[PDB]
């Protein structure tokens, strides 16, 4: 019966401004504090400020001091986060919660926030070559860095489809920049470098990127 | 300043385990000690307030307890659903809201424990020749789905330049991810050696890869 | 002539657990077998002596303690416990010789909509030490920022009241607590059981 419900995430550039809403029912709203905590993704719990039940009293994590301030108003139970000069390491999920004896009682589902500059780009593929370093019996791996692209998604295939077996391709990691990165692995047999030739072969739609990238043994 | 929490726990259904949070006197020592569940998708739920109470509808198989610097959170009775991230939390008489540790992922065991295989590359010809360096940690087929994953050159810690996914679930039902460490190409030739250290369950797989 | 049990448990008011009763018991004749002959107690323990042993010895003055908590905290009148009643409300010594007695009140002390008369500490800065009392209602400061006398975001009234309903689970419902400590003292033994 208590509900807590966020709005106002979004997607905006470094330097930009959003305000977040969380419009509170099934509980005596201007009786309790409220507060604002976080979840960059990937990563634990961060507390942002917290408001007193009259609104009279704010309080702030020094990472937001300056820049973020709570406010609510009791005669619509909504409690808001004006966030100014948006940086990308404010990047997370953002809860509101009620606050109940020391403790964060009840958070709302939260609204994501996403601070980026990233526009569509196509990825630079390099060869991830074979080596003593990565042969283990008589496997070897081989694979290709899929680096810097945006937005998702791309897709990978070796030899045009014609090589399945012992394919990885791992999900892609999102940077700080903003940008995907991934890289995809084959297994073969070791015996096989140097008369089977591989190939990597990455579509990237959004930017209409297609890349073929010979994976080699190397030479000296 | 820090809490700090292993960062996974198992065991099995219908078995119990136990999770702590160690911090210091001016934290854990002398504020209230909360604990939530966070399972994935979903927003964080207070399990334990005031260091061993329960809110209304939070089942008594959640218990809390406290040692002088230490704080510990109880699970009995392990279910499936239990699976989730858990959050201590308390308050440090130097600051002005609350602390999180970094949290503790539970799975109860569904299979066996299976180490990963982990596979480092270096930085490929051409990314050195477009001026730049990464170093890519592959890591697969290991149970349960959490690792942690430590860089080093040269013996010494690496913090800066480090990307890590998430865990994600094979198709085999065991889990992948992947690191990558960012360098310069002058980093990358101005030390003899770079490792990926991948620790699941206590056991820690290392690679090595150096310039050549 | 006979050592006043009767009234600390037949007592129709009982303390809240934050503000434990205590009553001291001397000069008088002590049938201890009285008491745990009776089924009526769902805890019966003692510590450092046994329930019939009692009646042989003799002590330099008794104390009864007493109040109420939920049943599922019985277990911490106990040495060597901790938990929200043990650390913050009621705090038994490691060596304790005595006898925890309790039994279930719910027919007494719970209330449709609850009955929010008995009282617990929930928060304290540091653990009480044994058989120490705390009865203060100075708002609590969690974090760094002054509470000036004002519950709010990091400041709290340090009371919550258990609201005891015939309807909670049994682990809920509401228990009646006496603890009998035996004191030896370097001066005349005042107590005694029938046997001596
Ligand atoms: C709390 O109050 C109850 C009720 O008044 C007390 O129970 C009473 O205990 C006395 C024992 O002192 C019982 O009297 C006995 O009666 C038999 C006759 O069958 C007699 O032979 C015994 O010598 C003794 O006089 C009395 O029946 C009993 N009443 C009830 C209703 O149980 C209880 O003892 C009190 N708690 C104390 C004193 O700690």
């Amino acid at each position: 019966e208590v509900q807590l419900l966020e709005s106002g995430g979004g997607l905006v550039q470094p330097g930009g401004s959003l305000r977040l809403s969380c419009a509170a029912s099934g509980f005596t709203f201007s009786r309790f504090a409220m507060t604002w905590v976080r979840q960059a993704p990937g990563k634990g719990l961060e507390w942002v400020s917290a408001i007193s039940g009259s609104g009279g009293s704010t309080y702030y994590a020094d990472s937001v001091k300056g820049r973020f301030t709570i406010s609510r108003d009791n005669s619509k139970n909504t409690l808001y986060l004006q966030m100014n000069s948006l940086r990308a390491e404010d990047t997370a999920v953002y809860y509101c919660a009620k606050v109940g004896w020391g403790a964060f009682d009840i958070w709302g589902q939260g609204t994501m926030v996403t601070v980026s500059s990233a526009s569509t780009k196509g990825p630079s593929v390099f060869p991830l070559a074979p080596s003593s370093k990565s042969t283990s019996g008589g496997t070897a791996a081989l694979g290709c860095l899929v680096k810097d692209y945006f937005p998702e998604p791309v897709t990978v295939s070796w030899n045009s489809g014609a090589l399945t077996s012992g394919v990885h391709t791992f999900p892609a990691v999102l940077q700080s920049s903003g940008l995907y990165s991934l890289s995809s692995v084959v297994t073969v047999p070791s015996s096989s470098l140097g008369t089977q030739t591989y190939i990597c072969n990455v579509n990237h739609k959004p930017s209409n990127t297609k890349v073929d990238k010979k994976v080699e043994p190397k030479s000296c | 300043s820090v809490l700090t929490q292993p960062p996974s726990a198992s065991g099995t259904p219908g078995q119990s385990v136990s999770i702590s949070c160690s911090g210091t006197y001016s934290n854990i020592g002398s504020n209230p000690v909360n604990w939530y569940q966070q399972v994935p998708g979903t927003a964080p739920k207070l399990l334990i307030y005031a260091n061993d109470q329960r809110p209304s509808g939070v089942p008594d198989r959640f218990s809390g307890s406290k040692s002088a610097t230490s704080a510990f959170l109880a699970i009995g009775g392990l279910q499936s659903e239990d699976d989730a991230d858990y959050y201590c939390s308390t308050w440090d008489d130097s600051l002005p809201g609350p602390l999180f540790g970094g949290g503790t992922k539970l799975t109860v065991l569904g299979q066996p424990k299976a180490n990963p295989t982990v596979t480092l590359f270096p930085p490929s010809s051409e990314e050195l020749q477009a001026n730049k360096a990464t170093l890519v940690c592959l890591i697969s087929d290991f149970y349960p789905g959490a690792v942690t994953v430590a860089w080093k050159a040269d013996g010494s810690p690496v913090k800066a330049g480090v990307e890590t996914t998430k865990p994600s679930k094979q198709s085999n039902n065991k889990y992948a991810a992947s690191s990558y460490l960012s360098l310069t190409p002058e980093q990358w030739k101005s030390h003899r050696s770079y490792s990926c250290q991948v620790t699941h369950e206590g056991s820690t797989v290392e690679k090595t890869v150096a310039p050549t | 002539n006979l050592c006043p049990f009767g009234e600390v448990f037949n007592a129709t008011r009982f303390a809240s657990v934050y503000a434990w009763n205590r009553k001291r018991i001397s000069n008088c004749v002590a049938d201890y077998s009285v008491l745990y002959n009776s089924a009526s107690f769902s805890t019966f323990k003692c510590y450092g002596v046994s329930p019939t042993k009692l009646n042989d010895l003799c002590f330099t003055n008794v104390y009864a303690d007493s109040f109420v908590i939920r049943g599922d905290e019985v277990r911490q009148i106990a040495p060597g416990q901790t938990g929200k009643i043990a650390d913050y409300n009621y705090k038994l010594p490691d060596d304790f010789t005595g006898c925890v007695i309790a039994w279930n009140s719910n027919n007494l002390d719970s209330k449709v909509g609850g009955n929010y008369n008995y009282l617990y500490r929930l928060f304290r800065k540091s653990n009480l030490k044994p058989f120490e009392r705390d009865i203060s209602t100075e708002i609590y400061q969690a974090g760094s920022t002054p509470c000036n006398g004002v519950e709010g975001f990091n400041c709290y009234f340090p009371l919550q009241s258990y609201g005891f309903q015939p309807t909670n689970g049994v682990g809920y419902q509401p228990y009646r607590v006496v603890v009998l400590s035996f004191e030896l003292l370097h001066a005349p033994a005042t107590v005694c059981g029938p046997g001596s």
